[PDB]
C-alpha cells in the first residue's frame, strides 16, 4: 500500500551536492573558535562514517533480503543516497572550509574513536547476521538501520541545525537539512517493513522482539551518551543534545509502531529554528494561430 | 544587525494582514542616518571636492576643463535643489554600492546621487552648462537613466569603456579566430560584453586547404572564445560574459546547441560562452509543415557560390542549396531541433532566439546588411559586415562590428512629467555624445562601425510599474495600447532627434541613402495607420502631451528626407538590470517576477517591494509567472513594432509547462513578429 | 585514476522515465506488420529479462566484492539506474504498446526461450561463482557483466535503434537510447575495474585469463547468432544485426583492454542515425660531487 | 598476418637458444615483393613520374624548373646506382608509411626511398646538378637526414613547413599574450612544435593599472595556450603541442608545476601543453645551502628596475630583489621546490629542467641576449628577444623570436665512410638553404629571427649504435673519449663551413660582431686543449681522418675574425624520434631504450631490434634504464662542450628509485654542464 509513493516521494527528492554553492559559509566559519569548528568537524566526520556504511552495506544487504522489484528499486535507490550523495555531500563542506591536514586528521579520528568504532561494529554486525529466509536477523538489522536513520545520526545533526538557526554556516546547513529530509523518510519506509515482519510473529516472539529493540536501543543510547559528551563538552552543548537524541529515540521507536521510551523534554529553539522538464511532441496545430 | 536591514526585514511582518510597504521608507532614512552620511566624504566646498578627485586621479581633467567653476557649481547646486530622496532602501543601496564613487581603500564614500549626476551631467554636454543643467534635471527627476557603464563610468579616470554591448562579426580563417579571440579579450577588459556571430565558420569536418575532415567546427572556436572570456574578467572583478550566435541551417548547430546540454563532458561544455540561435523563416516553415530540413556546410556553400551561408537570404536559397550537389548537407528533422531548443531552454534559459526574417523585414538597413545575429542580451539588431583579417605585415579588411550606446527612458517618471518629447531628444543627445567619445583602439571594426553607423540604443524601463500604479494589467489590450502609443511617440521623438542632428552637423550616418529612412518606406506604416490610443483611459494618460499624427509623421518623413538621420540604429530595449533598483523602477518593459523580492547580501537579508506597490495595486502587480505568456508575448511585439531594433524578451515559465508549450510560446513570438527571445526563466 | 571522473559522469547522466512521453509513439506504432510488432516485442522483453538480473544481481555483486567507497558508491549508483530508472521505463514503453494480457504472453513466451535462457542463466552463473577474497572469480564475473553491458543487449537494442533512424516510435527510441548511452559507461567502468585485476596477475595468470575471457565470448556470441536469426529473419534484418554484433563484441573487448576478435565491418546507416615514486628528502651533500 | 609480418614476429622465436635477427631481412623482402612494389606506382620513365607529380599538386614546380631534366634525370640515376636496401623491415614500413609519398586517396605509393631523397637533394641544391648528386650520395649513405618536416615536406605542394621548433616570447600585456596564441595556433598549423617563455608574464595576484590581485597568473595563459593549441592540432592528424617555460624564481612557478600533478583539477590541469623550469645557478646554490628562497612577482621587478626579472642575471640581482621593498616576493623552500619538480617528473616526466646558467656560461650570443627558455624537446638554446605586440593601428616592435632547422648526422655511417667534415658542411649548407627559403608570414618575430641569426640546428644519431657495433660500452670512458673528438671535429667544421659561407656570402649574421665568436673567445678552449682519442681504439675508430688539433683550430679562429660567421648557432641534438627507424639508428646521442622494441601497429605486433644487435654485441646494447645515469650525464656533458645548442637528454630511471636518486641525477648534471634535461622516462 506504500511502496510506489514512497518510490515517488524518493526520486523526486533526488539532489547532488554540487547543487548548493558554499563559499558563502566562509566566512561565518572563520569567525568560529576553534573548539566549535574542532566539535563541527568531528560531527560531520561521524556522519560521514554512518552514511559510508549505510551505503556500502545497511541498505544493500537489507534490498537483497526483501522480496518485490518495486520494493528493491526504493532500497537501491535509498543506498544509492547514502553514499553517492550523502556521505559524499560531506567531503564537499570539508574541502571548502578546511585544509587538507585538517581534513587527513578528522578521518584518522574517526578510526580511532572508540563510540564512534563500538557502534559502526554493533550496527554492521547486525547487518552481516542477516540469513537468507530467516525473517527475524532481517527485523533485528531493520531495527538497527531504523535506529541509525531516526536516532544515531541525530548527534550529529544537531550542531549543523544549532548553527543553521543562528543564521550560520547556512549552505553547509542546506546540505544537512536535504540529507536529514531523506533520512526521514528512510527511517519511516525501513520501519514499516520491520513492522511487516513483526506482525507475522506470535504474541511470546513479538515479546523477545521487543526486548531486542529496547535492549538495542538502551545499549546505543549509553554509548551515545559518551560520544556526546566527548564532542559537545567543549562547546558547552552535551546537555542540550543528550535532549535532542532522546527526543529522536522517541521517532525511531514510533517508526518501528512501538510506544515512546523517554519522557519530553524542551528542545533548543534555535535548532527547532534550524530545521529536465516533460517533453511533449509539437503538433501541426501549435503552428498555426 | 543594522538597524535599516531590521526596518527593511520588517515589511514582511504582516500587521492588520498587509505588508508593512511604509517601513522601507524608513530604513532608507536609516541607511542614510546611520550608514551613508557617516561614510560620505564632506568637503569645505565643492572646488576643494573637484581638486582632490581629479587630483587623486577619480576623475577626468578634460570634461572637468570645458567648464568654469562657476558653471560645474551651479550644474551641481540645479542637482541638489531637487532634494532627491530614493523612496525604497534597495534603491539607495544598490546606488552606493554598485555606482557611488568609492576611495581606493573602498571605505569611504565620495560621490552622492547628486554628485555622479551632476558629473554624468557635465560629461554629457560638453561644455554646455545649460545643456548640463538640463540633463541633470533629467536624471534627477529620473526620466532617463544612462547605462551601468555611461552612468558607473563617466567622468572616471580609472573606468572602462561607456559602451558594454559589442557585436563581432567571425570570418573562416584561422586569422579571424584569432582576431576575434584577441578582440573579445580586449573588449571584456573594457567591461564589455562580446558576442561573436560563428555562421561563417565552417561546421565540423570540413576541409582546410584540400584536406579532408579537418575543421574541428564552431565549437573548438567556442572553447577558445570561453577560455578568452574566462581569463578576461574585468581584472578579476565580474565574470567574463560572451555569447556566441550560430544560424540554425549551420551544420554543427546540434553540436552547438550540446555545449549547454548538462550531460556534456568537459571538451563539448562552455560555460561561461552563452548561446543564441538565428532561426530563419525557412526553418520554421520547413517545421510547419513537418519536411525534413537540411543543414548545411558553409564552406562547401562559400566555394560555389562566393558568398557566405547566412549572408544570403535561406528562404531563396534553400531550394538552390538543397538542389546543388557541390553543397555538402545533412537532414535533419525540424521539429525535433525545435523540440531540442525548447528542452535546453527549459534546463538552462539557452539558447536565445533570433528570427532572422522578423528582424529583417523591418531592418531599415539592408542595403549595408542583413541582421545575423544579436548581442549577449538578445536585444541589439544591427547591420553588421564582416572583416577579413588577413596574415601579419599585410592590410586587413576593416568590416562593421556591432556595439550600439545603452540608455532606459523611466516610462513612470517620463509620462508623469509629460515631457517625452523632451526626454527622448536629450537622450538621443547624451547617447550621440557618448558614442562620439568612443574609441577603442583594439577593436577595429567595433570603431569603424561606431565612427560610421552613430548607432545608440535608447530603451525604456518601469512599464510594468506605471501600468501597475495606473491600474493597468499588463495583459490587458489598454496596456497594450498604452504601450503602441507611448512607443510610437519615442519612434518619433527619436526619429526627429536624428535628423535635426543630422541637419545641425550636416552629416547622415553612413549609407544612409540606400536605408528605409532615406526611401520614406519606414514611415509607411506610419504614414496610413494612426498610433493614438483607442481606449479613453491611455487618452488621459497622455493628457497635456501632444500624440504625433499621421500628418506629424508625413513632416518627419519629410524632414527625414531633406535632412537625412544621423543614427542607423536609435532604440534598443536593454534588460537594464540594476539600473531599475537604482531609478526604483521594474527592469525594462518586462513584467515584474516577483511582487517582493528576496535577496542575501553578506550574512544579511534584504526584501525589495516593486516600486509603488501597495495593497490598492497589489493585484495590478500580477508576477511575471502567473501571467499569460502569449499576452505578454502580444505587448512586446506591439512595442517592437516601434522599435528598430529588438527588445530583451525573457520568457516566464512554470515548472508544470512542458517544452510544446515554451515551443509554443516560440513560435507564437515568431508569428507575432518578435525579433528576439532572451531567456527561457522557470520558476 | 578514474572512478571519480565517471562519478561526474554517471550522475550527469541522469533522467526519469516521466520525462518522455510515450502516447505518441501509438501513431507508428499501428502502421507495423505483425512480424515487426512481434520482434519489437521479443526483442523488448529481452532487454527486460537481462537487465532486471543487472540490477537485482550484477551490480549489486560486483559492488559488494569490490574493494573502496568511492567505487562502491558509482557501483550503487549504476545498481540504482538498472532497478529505479531502467526497469520502470521498460515497463512503461510496455503499457503504452501492448495490452496487459499481451505484455504477459510475451513475458511467457522469452521466459521459455531457448537462446534467451541460455545466456541469461550463462551470465548470471558466474555472478554466482564469485568467492569472497577470490580476485579472479571476480574477474571473471566483471567480464560476464562487460559483456552484457557493451554487447549481448545490443542484438535487442538493434531493432528500436532501427526504427529510431527512420522516424519510428521516436518516443520509446529516444528511452531506449538514454538506457543505452547508461549501459555503454556501466560497461566501461566495469572494463576498467576487470583491467585493474588483471594487471595485478602473471602472465602465466593473464594469458589463462584471456583464453577464459575469449572462450566466454564465443559462446555468447555463437548463442547471439542463433537469438538473431530466430528473431530477426522473419524481418529480414539479420545480415546487419550480426554486423551490429560483432562491431560491439569488439568493443566490449576493448573495455576489457583486449584487442578486437573480429575484422571492422560498416553497419546500417539506418542504425547509424538512430545511435608515484618513493618521495625521499634531499639529505645533504647530494649537491657536491 | 601478412607474410613479412610473420617473418619479424620470427625474430624472437628463438633457434638453438639465439634470436633470428637475419629473420628481418626476409621481412624486409617480403614487405617489399608482396606490399612495396605492388603498391608503388611505376611510369614509363622518369618523365611521366615528374609531370605527374607535379600536374596532379603533388610537388612543387619551381624547385624542378631551376634543373634541366636531364639533370634530374642524372639526380635519380645517382640515388639509385646505390642500390640501397633497408636493412630491417621496420626502417622501410616507417619510411614507406610516415615519409613517402602516396596518392591523394593514400591507396598507392608514389615515393621511393631513392625518389624522395632525389627529390630533398634538388630541391637543396637550389639548381646545382653536382650539389645535387652530393646530396644524393649524402642521404643515401645514410651520413645525413635531415628532420621529419624536411625530408617529409621538401620539394611538396601540400608541404607544411620545414621547421620543426619554435620558441616564441610572450610580453607582460594582454595585447602579446593573444598575439602570442595567435602566432602559436599559426605555427601549430604549419606544423611545427611552438615553446613560449611564460616568464615575463606577471604572476598571480598582481595589478592590472593600479586594481590590484587582478591577474589570473601565468596559469590563466597556459590555459588559453592548451586550448590554442588542442584547437590547431595539424587538420586533427598530429595532436597540437605546445611547451611552456617558467624561470623558477618566478612566484607562479608552483602553480605551473601544479598544471601537471596528476591530482590537479580541471580549472588548473594542462594536458596538450609541455612544461619547463628555468632553473638559474642561484637556485642551485640556495637548495644546496638549504636557505629559505624568494620567488618573485616580475611587474614589480620591471616597475622598479625598468627590466624583467628573466631579463637579468639572478646571480647578481637576487639579493637585491630580496632587500627591495618595492619588489614584491613569497618565501619558498628551494629543497621542497627541486623535490616536487623530481615528484613531478617521476609521475610524468614533466617539467623539462634548463640549468639557464649553463647555457649561458658557454652562449656566444649572449650579447643579443641570454638564453631564457628552450623549446619543446628542450635542445634549442639561442638568444630571444621578447615583442612589443601594441594596440592596433599602432606599430609593433618586432622582436627575435628563436627558430632553427634540425638535421642529424648518422655517426655510424659519417664514421664508416671516414667523411666528418664532408657530411657536416653539406649539411650545414643543407640546414641554410632550409633557413633561407623559410618564409613564415604569420609570425614576425621568427620571421626577423630566421633572416637575422640564420641560425641551424645540426644533430646527430646512432651514438649508441656505433658504439655497440664497435664493441664500446656506452658508460665507458672510451665511448665518453669518441663523442669528444667526434663533436670536436663535427663542431670543427660546422664552424669552418660558417665562416665559409660567410666569406662566399660576404654576410653575417645580425650582431655577429659582440659574439664571441668574434671576438675569438669561443675558441679558447679549442686553442689551448687537445681534443684528440686518449685510447688507442677510439684513435684507430678515426684513422683515414684528420682530427683537428691546436693549431687547426687557430686556423680557424683567424678565419672566422677575418670573415666571421653565417650562422649564430649551428648545432643542437634532437631527440630524432620516428626518423631514426629509417636511418637504421639509435635515437639521437641518447642510450638505447630496449634491444628489441615490440611496437603494436594495426592488429599487428612488430619487432624492431636495434640496428646491428647481434649475440656478440648485446651486451653492449645495454639498455639506457639499465645504465648509470651519472655516466649519461658524463657523456651528454662531453657531446654538449662541443655543442653550442643543448641536446635533448632524456633521463632513464627505474621504479626502485626514489625521487631523492632524481634529484640527485639532476644536481650531478647541473655540476657536469648540462644545459637541459629533457624527460624522467621510468620503466
Ligand atoms: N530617503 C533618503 N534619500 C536620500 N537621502 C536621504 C534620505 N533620507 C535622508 N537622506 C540624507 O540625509 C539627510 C538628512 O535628511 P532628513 O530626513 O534628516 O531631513 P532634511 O530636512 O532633508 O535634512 P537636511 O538638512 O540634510 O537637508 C538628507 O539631507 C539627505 O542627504
Ligand atoms: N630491403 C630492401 N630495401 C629496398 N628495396 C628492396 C628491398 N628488398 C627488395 N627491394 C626492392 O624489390 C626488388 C626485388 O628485387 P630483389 O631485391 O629480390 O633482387 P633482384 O630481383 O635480383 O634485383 P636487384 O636486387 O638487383 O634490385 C628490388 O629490386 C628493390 O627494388
Ligand atoms: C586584461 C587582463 C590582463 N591580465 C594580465 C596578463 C598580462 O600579462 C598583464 C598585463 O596586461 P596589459 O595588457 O599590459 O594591461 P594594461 O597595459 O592595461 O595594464 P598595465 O599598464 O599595468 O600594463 O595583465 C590578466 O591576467 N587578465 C586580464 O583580463
Ligand atoms: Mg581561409
Ligand atoms: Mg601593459
Ligand atoms: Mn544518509
Ligand atoms: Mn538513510
Ligand atoms: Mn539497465
Ligand atoms: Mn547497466
Amino acid at each position: 500500500d506504500f511502496t510506489q509513493m514512497f518510490y515517488n516521494q524518493n526520486v523526486k527528492q533526488f539532489w547532488l551536492p554540487e547543487e548548493i554553492a558554499l563559499n558563502g559559509d566562509l566566512l561565518t566559519w572563520k569567525y568560529l573558535g576553534k573548539n566549535e569548528q574542532d566539535t563541527y568537524m568531528k560531527v560531520l566526520a561521524g556522519l560521514t562514517l554512518l552514511d559510508t556504511e549505510q551505503g556500502n552495506t545497511g541498505m544493500p544487504i537489507v534490498a537483497e533480503h526483501v522480496d518485490g522489484h518495486q520494493r528493491k528499486a526504493v532500497l537501491n535507490f535509498m543506498a544509492m543516497m547514502e553514499n553517492a550523495v550523502h556521505a559524499k555531500s560531506y567531503s564537499n563542506i570539508f574541502m571548502t572550509l578546511a585544509p587538507t591536514e585538517t581534513i587527513n586528521e578528522v578521518f584518522e579520528w574517526v578510526k580511532q574513536n572508540k563510540y564512534l568504532q563500538k557502534k559502526a561494529q554493533m550496527i554492521v554486525g547486525l547487518y552481516k547476521a542477516i540469513q537468507k529466509d530467516d525473517e527475524i536477523s532481517l527485523f533485528k538489522a531493520m531495527v538497527a538501520s531504523v535506529y541509525l536513520e531516526s536516532f544515531l545520526f541525530y548527534s550529529g545533526f544537531y550542531y549543523p541545525l544549532y548553527f543553521y538557526g543562528q543564521g550560520k554556516l547556512m549552505q553547509s546547513g542546506e546540505i544537512i537539512n536535504l540529507i536529514l529530509r531523506d533520512e526521514a523518510i528512510h527511517g519511516v519506509y525501513v520501519g514499516l517493513l520491520a513492522q511487516e515482519i513483526y506482525n507475522k510473529q506470535t504474541e511470546e516472539k513479538k515479546a523477545e522482539l521487543r526486548e531486542f529493540a529496547i535492549d538495542l536501543l538502551n545499549q546505543l543510547y549509553e554509548n551515545e551518551l559518551e560520544y556526546t559528551e566527548d564532542l559537545y563538552d567543549q562547546v558547552g552543548l552535551s546537555h542540550d543534545v543528550k535532549k535532542f537524541i532522546r527526543y529522536n529515540a522517541n521517532k525511531a521507536l514510533m517508526n518501528l509502531g512501538f510506544d515512546p521510551y523517554f519522557e519530553e523534554e524542551d528542545i533548543n529553539p534555535i535548532v527547532l529554528n534550524g530545521l529536465k522538464a516533460t517533453v511533449e511532441p509539437l503538433k501541426d496545430d501549435d503552428f498555426y494561430f | 544587525v543594522p538597524k535599516w536591514i531590521q526596518l527593511n526585514n520588517e515589511i514582511m511582518i504582516q500587521k492588520d494582514g498587509k505588508f508593512q510597504f511604509d517601513k522601507d521608507k524608513e530604513a532608507v532614512h536609516s541607511y542614510f542616518v546611520d550608514y551613508i552620511n557617516q561614510n560620505t566624504v564632506f568637503f569645505h566646498n565643492l572646488k576643494e571636492k573637484l581638486d582632490y578627485l581629479v587630483e587623486n586621479q577619480y576623475y577626468e581633467e578634460e570634461f572637468l576643463s570645458l567648464y568654469s567653476f562657476e558653471d560645474i557649481k551651479e550644474v551641481f547646486k540645479t542637482a541638489y535643489a531637487k532634494k532627491f530622496r530614493f523612496p525604497s532602501f534597495m534603491s539607495a543601496f544598490k546606488f552606493y554600492n554598485d555606482y557611488a564613487l568609492k576611495t581606493n581603500d573602498k571605505k569611504k564614500i565620495l560621490e552622492r546621487y547628486e554628485d555622479r549626476i551632476s558629473i554624468v551631467a557635465l560629461f554629457f554636454a560638453n561644455g554646455d552648462t545649460e545643456k548640463a543643467k538640463e540633463y541633470v534635471n533629467l536624471m534627477i527627476n529620473q526620466e532617463y537613466q544612462p547605462s551601468t557603464p555611461t552612468f558607473l563610468n563617466a567622468g572616471r579616470k580609472r573606468r572602462g569603456e561607456l559602451v558594454s554591448c559589442f557585436l563581432l562579426e567571425v570570418n573562416d580563417s584561422l586569422n579571424d579566430i584569432s582576431r576575434a579571440i584577441d578582440i573579445s579579450m580586449q573588449l571584456s577588459k573594457l567591461g564589455g560584453g562580446v558576442s561573436l556571430n560563428l555562421s561563417k565558420l565552417r561546421a565540423k569536418g570540413e576541409a582546410i586547404k584540400d584536406v579532408e575532415n579537418a575543421t574541428k567546427g564552431v565549437v573548438g572556436v567556442m572553447k577558445l572564445l570561453d577560455n578568452a572570456f574566462r581569463y578576461a574578467d574585468q581584472m578579476g572583478q565580474r565574470q567574463g560574459s560572451g555569447a556566441a550566435y550560430l544560424n540554425i541551417f549551420h551544420r554543427d548547430i546540434n553540436d552547438f546547441l550540446d555545449t549547454k546540454k548538462i550531460s556534456a563532458d568537459e571538451d563539448v561544455r562552455v560555460k561561461t560562452l552563452s548561446i543564441g540561435v538565428v532561426i530563419p523563416d525557412k526553418f520554421v516553415e520547413l517545421a510547419r509543415e513537418d519536411k525534413a530540413a537540411y543543414v548545411f556546410y558553409p564552406h562547401t556553400i562559400y566555394k560555389e557560390y562566393g558568398q557566405h551561408m547566412d549572408e544570403m537570404d535561406m528562404n531563396e536559397m534553400y531550394d538552390k542549396f538543397v538542389d546543388n550537389p557541390r553543397v555538402k548537407k545533412e537532414k535533419i528533422n525540424p521539429r525535433k531541433l525545435l523540440e531540442k531548443l525548447a528542452m535546453l531552454r527549459s534546463e538552462s534559459g539557452y539558447p536565445y532566439i533570433m528570427f532572422q526574417d522578423n528582424v529583417n523585414k523591418v531592418h531599415a538597413n539592408n542595403h549595408i546588411s542583413k541582421v545575423k545575429f544579436s548581442n549577449l542580451c538578445s536585444e541589439v539588431l544591427q547591420a553588421s559586415q564582416v572583416s577579413s583579417y588577413t596574415d601579419y605585415d599585410e592590410e586587413d579588411e576593416i568590416g562593421l562590428d556591432i556595439s550600439c550606446n545603452l540608455g532606459s527612458l523611466n516610462i513612470l517618471n517620463v509620462m508623469e512629467h509629460k515631457s517625452i518629447e523632451k526626454t527622448v531628444k536629450l537622450a538621443t543627445d547624451s547617447l550621440t555624445h557618448v558614442s562620439e567619445t568612443t574609441d577603442i583602439r583594439n577593436a577595429p571594426a567595433v570603431r569603424r562601425a561606431n565612427k560610421a553607423m552613430k548607432s545608440i540604443g535608447l530603451g525604456a524601463m518601469n512599464l510594468h510599474g506605471y501600468l501597475a500604479q495606473n491600474g493597468i494589467a499588463y495583459e490587458s489590450p489598454e496596456a497594450r495600447d498604452f504601450a503602441n502609443t507611448f512607443f510610437m511617440m519615442v519612434n518619433f521623438y527619436s526619429i526627429q532627434r536624428s535628423a535635426e542632428i543630422a541637419k545641425e552637423k550636416g552629416e547622415t550616418f553612413d549609407q544612409y541613402e540606400g536605408s528605409t529612412y532615406a526611401t520614406g518606406e519606414y514611415f509607411d506604416k506610419y504614414v496610413s495607420t494612426d498610433f493614438s490610443p483607442k481606449y479613453e483611459k491611455i487618452a488621459n494618460l497622455f493628457e497635456g502631451m501632444h500624440i504625433p499624427t499621421t500628418e506629424d509623421w508625413k513632416k518627419l518623413k519629410a524632414f527625414v528626407a531633406e535632412h537625412g538621420m544621423y543614427h542607423s540604429y536609435r532604440l534598443c530595449i536593454a534588460p537594464t538590470g540594476s539600473i531599475s533598483y537604482v531609478q526604483s523602477s521594474t527592469a525594462s518593459v518586462m513584467p515584474i517576477m516577483e511582487r517582493i523580492e528576496e535577496r542575501t547580501y553578506g550574512n544579511s537579508k534584504t526584501y525589495y517591494p516593486m516600486p509603488g506597490l501597495a495593497s490598492n495595486n497589489w493585484f495590478f502587480y500580477k508576477e511575471a509567472y502567473d501571467m499569460d505568456m502569449f499576452k505578454v508575448v502580444d505587448m512586446i511585439a506591439t512595442i517592437q513594432q516601434h522599435i528598430d531594433q529588438g527588445i530583451s524578451f525573457t520568457l516566464f515559465l512554470k515548472d508544470t509547462m512542458t517544452t510544446r508549450d515554451l515551443n509554443r510560446i516560440d513560435l507564437y513570438a515568431h508569428h507575432r513578429g518578435i525579433k528576439t527571445i532572451y531567456y527561457a526563466r522557470t520558476k
